[PDB]
């Protein structure tokens, strides 16, 4: 969890906290790819220029 | 609560900044002189002693100010620097004006007046460093002369000033007398304070530094004792307080 | 009929009964520092005839100050796993906003719980806050910590309530220490936990490394021996991260190369800087 | 220190034990006493030594305040306890933190309480309080005033002599050898603590246990003085 | 209504020595007060007529049970089945009728009733709160004014605030004037402030209320100013009287914002009583004094007109009021002839009486270390170091002034 801001390196010591896993910058293209998901659960028409929305 | 500015005055009439310089003088190395008609003495206590420090200095806390007078300081370092180099400036600025020696109390008084002036604005804070003063001249013979923080001045027989200057001062009004020290029994009086007053034991030698100013010939002359002559007295001092054990 | 006594230390006795497991020898380098806190704790504890032979009042204040990673918490855990006390620590750092000044509530139950069983110890660290000078005394909310300074104070020295109830204080840098609680009679050993040095790298690099797959290669001399500064939590940590590179690869006994690069990622100084301040 | 002995005993002893020799003085006896001490050296072991010869009820309170805390009682510290002890109708009461309750929050409420019940206004008398800390200056000036508290005691740090006297004291049991010279012990530690003194005296004995002996010599005195004693030095810090 | 203090036990003992008069003065007292015991010793053996062998009182005791429970006499109903709840709000409409005088029935008046019929006992209760009855004190501590001395101005303040109003209130009456009620005693501690409260407390006609300030933190929340309240009505209830405040500046501090929210609602007790004080209503015919060491801390809202209105402060002898109270306490000891009190006195400065009384019973003590009953004027030259000791102030003000 990012919440805690304070940190304590204790804990970031190895060990107790093996490791960090820094969430990835989404490219707009992973973007797309979430939007088809959610678009899945979705009654449309179909013709659905997802790049244009995510562009949008 | 009425600090940080020289400036303001507190409700009681207090500048309390000039107070708390004062009293921070406390913090500073025992430094005393005795006026010892046909004479005058200088001495003080070389705090802060290191077996790597070099000391090629000639003395560390008096200044020959003057052909005529000297000076030891206590306070800050940088701001006895200062006074001491400007102390030097104004006697030598007297001395070409009038072309004669600059009597010790108009220096005294010019030097106190720049403390004044500056705990008298708020751009800066004032002088943390209160000194002495030993000099001749035709006016009034020999002199002693304290100055402080606050930029008040005085003129004493005997006085301390750093550290213990409560126990020096009780001692010396309780021991001192008028006229008569005739110098030398001003030096074993002076030895005298400083190991009591002191916390090291046996006043090592290196501890201590003493200066002396007298007349000879119609010159003065400001000599500093070297390290035998301060061990001769403090091996008489020793000697007499061994005389009067059992006695 | 008087029921039997109720309410216990800490969870239970000792702490519950959850020792905290490590010998002695487990942990070595400490040889001194073992040696005093020993010497200080559980001989009186233990036979104290000679003791009274002697005459001597055996202390009941003793306190190690060192860098934060240099065996210390590991040091009372093994007191705890080799003692036999009724070991209750329970003193988690309690600023609290109700009950203030608790510390006559646990030294007297501990007290209680010596003489209801036998003679109880106490430790902790990272009471460095409670601490203080005292310096100001009208701030509201700034002396109420000033107050429980002075209750633990008196508690600590206080009256004969002697029990042979022994403190131990691990919270150290000792600067912001009270003069209080801080002379012969109070806190009485002091005892240094310097930075492991060479000949105590070695020790417990083996020590910790006792039981592992030692692929047989790696020499340990080569970290003993060689420079830089490291304490023992850094070097466990070394180990540990050297195990979790070698299992990332699925390799089943630790290699050189993992070592290495264990010791390079654990040695990480400042990682920062700003190339000012030098 | 048997000047504070002494000065205790005239305050506490005399007017529970000869009330007449005050009402023929014609002089209202006095009441409060204070102890303060810069290190507290002896300070309340002269109020335990005082509590033993008490033949009167010693009450104490040393607890911060007690169960001064969350609401429950305002001040329970008083008006019960001082009911209780007058109960007892020769009594002393004992309060070793005179650092708390009373230095200028809520907590003062109780302070002034106090300060009203041991005043007059419907006070009785044949009670005493001495009272432990140390750097009274702090403390309020009405507990100050001479009315509540009376006379007023400090515990110098022990001289040569005094070191010595400590040190004869707690060595008493020691098995001290033929040969040591406590004088010389108490000559090389100057600026003692009274605690100090035993401080040196246990750790000598936990020296000559190491060796597995029952002697303690003079090197393991002078061993013991110089672990006892503890330096701080920086450089750079040096100016003034 | 009501009546105050009953002791002053014959305060003519004037001789104030070892004299045969009081020697005859005391044992006159012992006359009057064996017989005044040997008057009801023997009284109640007169006349055996003990209430006729006994009648009427018969039904009382039979009709009401040993024990009476209490509730709160609810909505009354004349058929005598008034409401009443007891503790537990077991609220019972019940009849209420024995040899019962029903004439003082009002609403939240305690009422008594029978343990296991309910029915109304008959003694409504006239009781209060005992934390504040125990407050009642008739017994005066000491001297009235002799013994203080040097506060003129003061103690004729206090005079015309309190004890005049009630002895002559002809000038007040055709002036119009009403007497001020307020006062409040202020100055540094040691003054003497307790000193002249128990002074007038000695000659009050009226009865006295004592209290200090940290007596209303009680620690239920709520309740608190309901106390303070309960003890206004009592003290107005028992005909004039006087309330003495101490150290006051314990409930009413700046009013100053709960900021760290503890909500510490003693500001609630302070409101409740500046209300009470003055606020709506009449207060009656009540005197109030206040004292406490710093008053600038008091909050203006509680100090003002109508509420306090005098304001009186008692600084430190300076040398008459000093040499006043020093002779006046060395009085009741023997003392030499070289003795010199005014020597002492000019000597030193800002000294107030309770280090006075504390010199001269210091100077005592020394005396009697010496084994001399007498005293010296060196025992006093002693005895004020001594004292004057703890005392350690001034900043380095020693040149530039
Ligand atoms: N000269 C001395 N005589 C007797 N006990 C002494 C002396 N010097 C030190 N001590 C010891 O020091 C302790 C004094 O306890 P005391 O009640 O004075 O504590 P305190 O006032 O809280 O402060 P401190 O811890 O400095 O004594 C006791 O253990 C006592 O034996
Ligand atoms: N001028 C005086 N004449 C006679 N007795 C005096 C005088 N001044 C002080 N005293 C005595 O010394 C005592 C010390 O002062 P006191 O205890 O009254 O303190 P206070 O601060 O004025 O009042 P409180 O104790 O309620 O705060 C007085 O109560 C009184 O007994
Ligand atoms: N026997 C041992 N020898 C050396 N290092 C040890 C030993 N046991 C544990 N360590 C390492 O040092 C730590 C000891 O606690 P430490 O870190 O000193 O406590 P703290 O830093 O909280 O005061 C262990 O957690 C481990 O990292």
């Amino acid at each position: 969890t990012n919440r805690p801001d304070t940190l304590d390196p204790a804990l970031l010591r190895p060990g107790r906290l093996d490791r960090k896993i820094h969430i990835d910058l989404p490219n707009e293209q992973a973007r797309l790819d979430i939007l088809k998901i959610h678009a899945g659960p979705i009654t449309k028409h179909g013709e659905i220029d997802y790049e244009a929305i995510v562009k949008l | 609560r009425y600090d940080s500015r020289t400036t303001i005055f507190s409700p009681e009439g207090r500048l309390y900044q000039v107070e708390y310089a004062m009293e921070a003088i406390g913090h500073a190395g025992t430094c005393l002189g005795i006026l010892a008609n046909d004479g005058v003495l200088l001495a003080a206590e070389r705090r802060n002693i290191h077996k790597l420090l070099d000391e090629v200095f000639f003395s560390e806390k008096i200044y020959k100010l003057n052909e005529d007078m000297a000076c030891s300081v206590a306070g800050i370092t940088s701001d006895a620097n200062v006074l001491t180099n400007e102390l030097r400036l104004i006697a030598q600025r007297y001395l070409l004006q009038y072309q004669e020696p600059i009597p010790c109390e108009q220096l005294v008084t010019a030097l106190c007046d720049i403390k004044q002036a500056y705990t008298q604005f708020g751009g800066k804070r004032p002088f943390g460093v209160s000194l002495l003063y030993i000099g001749w001249d035709k006016h009034y013979g020999f002199q002693l002369y304290q100055s402080d923080p606050s930029g008040n001045y005085g003129g004493w027989k005997a006085t301390c000033i750093g550290n213990n200057s409560a126990a020096a001062v009780s001692m010396l009004k309780q021991d001192y007398k008028e006229g008569e020290m005739t110098l030398k029994s001003a030096l074993a009086l002076a030895i005298k304070v400083l190991n009591k007053t002191m916390d090291v034991s046996k006043l090592s030698a290196e501890k201590v530094e003493i200066a002396t100013l007298t007349r000879e010939n119609g010159k003065t002359v400001i000599r500093v004792l070297k390290q035998k002559e301060v061990e001769q007295l403090i091996k008489k001092h020793e000697e007499e307080e061994a005389k009067a054990e059992r006695e | 009929d008087v029921l039997p006594p109720e309410a216990d230390s800490s969870i239970m006795m000792l702490t519950s009964d959850q020792k905290p497991d490590v010998m002695y020898a487990d942990i070595g380098g400490m040889d001194i520092q073992k040696q005093e806190v020993r010497e200080a704790v559980e001989l009186p504890l233990t036979h104290f005839e000679l003791y009274k032979q002697i005459g001597i009042d055996p202390p009941r204040g003793v306190l190690m100050y060192g860098p934060p990673g240099c065996g210390k918490t590991m040091l009372a855990k093994a007191v705890a796993h080799h003692t036999t006390a009724a070991f209750i620590r329970v003193v988690g750092s309690e600023f609290v906003q109700k009950y203030l000044g608790e510390g006559p509530r646990m030294v007297r139950d501990v007290f209680r719980l010596a003489k209801e069983n036998a003679p109880a110890i106490i430790f902790i660290d990272e009471i460095d806050a409670i601490a203080t000078k005292r310096f100001d005394a009208q701030t509201g909310a700034d002396r109420e910590v000033q107050r429980i300074l002075l209750e633990l104070l008196n508690q600590m020295d206080g009256f004969d309530q002697n029990v042979n109830v022994k403190v131990i204080m691990a919270t150290n840098r000792a600067d912001t220490l009270d003069p209080a609680l801080l002379r012969p009679g109070r806190l009485d050993r002091k005892i240094e936990f310097p930075l492991p040095d060479r000949r105590q790298k070695r020790l417990i690099f083996s020590t910790i490394t006792s039981k592992m797959n030692l692929s047989e290669e790696v020499d340990l001399e080569d970290y003993v021996a060689r420079p830089d500064k490291i304490s023992g939590a850094d070097i466990n940590s070394i180990c540990q991260e050297s195990g979790m590179l070698a299992v990332r690869e699925n390799r089943y006994i630790v290699l050189a190369k993992d070592f290495e690069k264990a010791y390079k990622t654990v040695i990480k100084k400042d990682e920062q800087e700003h190339e000012f301040y030098k | 220190l048997d000047k504070q002995i002494k000065e205790i005993k005239e305050v506490i002893e005399l007017p529970v034990k000869h009330p007449e020799l005050f009402e023929a003085l014609g002089i209202a006896q006095p009441k409060g006493v204070l102890l303060y001490g810069p290190p507290g050296t002896g300070k309340t072991l002269l109020a335990r030594a005082v509590a033993h010869h008490t033949d009167c009820t010693f009450i104490r309170v040393s607890g911060s305040e007690l169960v001064q805390k969350f609401i429950g009682e305002g001040a329970r510290m008083v008006r019960e306890l001082f009911v209780m002890a007058r109960e007892h109708a020769p009594s002393i009461i004992f309060m070793d933190e005179i650092d708390s309750i009373g230095s200028s929050s809520e907590v003062q409420r109780t302070m002034l309480e106090l300060l009203n019940q041991l005043d007059g206004f419907e006070a009785t008398k044949n009670i005493k309080v001495i009272m432990a800390t140390n750097r009274i200056d702090i403390l309020d000036s009405a507990l100050l005033r001479p009315g509540r508290i009376d006379r007023k005691i400090e515990f110098p740090p022990p001289n040569e002599e005094a070191r010595l006297d400590i040190l004869k004291i707690h060595s008493r049991k020691m098995n001290l050898t033929r040969g040591i010279n406590l004088r010389k012990i108490a000559e090389l530690m100057p600026g003692a603590s009274g605690a100090e003194v035993k401080g040196v005296c246990t750790e000598a004995g936990m020296y000559a246990l190491r060796e597995r002996r029952v002697h303690v010599t003079q090197e393991d005195f002078e061993m013991a003085v110089a672990k006892v004693m503890q330096k701080d030095s920086e450089k750079n810090m040096s100016i003034k | 209504t009501k009546g105050p203090d009953a002791a002053s036990k014959l305060p003519l003992v004037t001789p104030h020595t070892q004299c045969r008069l009081k020697l005859l003065k005391l044992e006159r007292i012992k006359d009057y007060l064996l017989m005044e015991e040997e008057f009801i010793r023997n009284q109640e053996q007169m006349k055996p007529l003990e209430e006729k062998q006994e009648e009427e009182r018969s039904k009382v005791d039979d009709l009401r049970g040993t024990p009476m429970s209490v509730g709160t006499l609810e909505e009354i109903i004349d058929d005598n089945h008034a409401i009443v709840s007891t503790s537990v709000g077991s609220e019972h409409y019940v009849s209420i009728l024995s040899f019962v005088d029903k004439d003082l029935l009002e609403p939240g008046c305690s009422v008594l009733l029978n343990h296991k019929v309910h029915a109304v006992i008959g003694v409504l209760m006239d009781d209060t709160d005992p934390l504040v009855t125990v407050m009642k004190v008739e017994k005066a501590p000491q001297e009235t004014y002799a013994d203080i001395g040097g506060l003129d101005n003061q103690i004729q303040e206090i005079k015309e605030s309190v004890e005049l109003p009630l002895t002559h209130p002809e000038y007040y009456e055709e002036m119009g004037i009403k007497p001020p009620k307020g006062v409040i005693l202020y100055g540094p501690p040691g003054t003497g402030k307790t000193l002249l409260a128990k002074a007038v407390a000695n000659q009050t006609s009226a009865t006295f209320l004592r209290v200090v300030g940290s007596e209303l933190i009680q620690k239920y929340l709520g309740d608190g100013p309901k106390l303070v309240r309960e003890l206004f009505r009592v003290a107005e209830e028992h005909a004039p009287s006087i309330v003495f405040i101490d150290e006051i500046d314990a409930i009413g501090t700046k009013r100053y914002d709960s900021n760290s929210g503890g909500e510490r609602e003693i500001q609630r007790t302070m409101l409740e009583l500046l209300n009470q004080l003055d606020g709506f209503d009449s207060r009656g015919d009540v005197k109030v004094i206040m004292a406490t060491n710093r008053i600038e801390t008091l909050d203006p809202a509680l100090i003002r007109p109508g509420r306090i209105d005098r304001k009186i402060e008692f600084p430190l002898p300076d040398e008459k009021t000093k040499k006043r109270i020093f002779q006046i306490h060395t009085s009741r000891m023997t003392l030499a002839d070289d003795v010199t009190l005014d020597d002492l006195i000019m000597a030193k400065d800002d000294l107030s009486g309770a280090d006075i009384k504390a010199i001269c019973t210091e100077a005592g003590l020394m005396a009697l270390r010496e084994r001399r009953m007498k005293v010296t004027n060196e025992d006093f030259k002693k005895s004020k170091e001594n004292v004057l000791y703890k005392k350690q102030e001034g900043t380095p003000e020693g040149l530039y002034l």
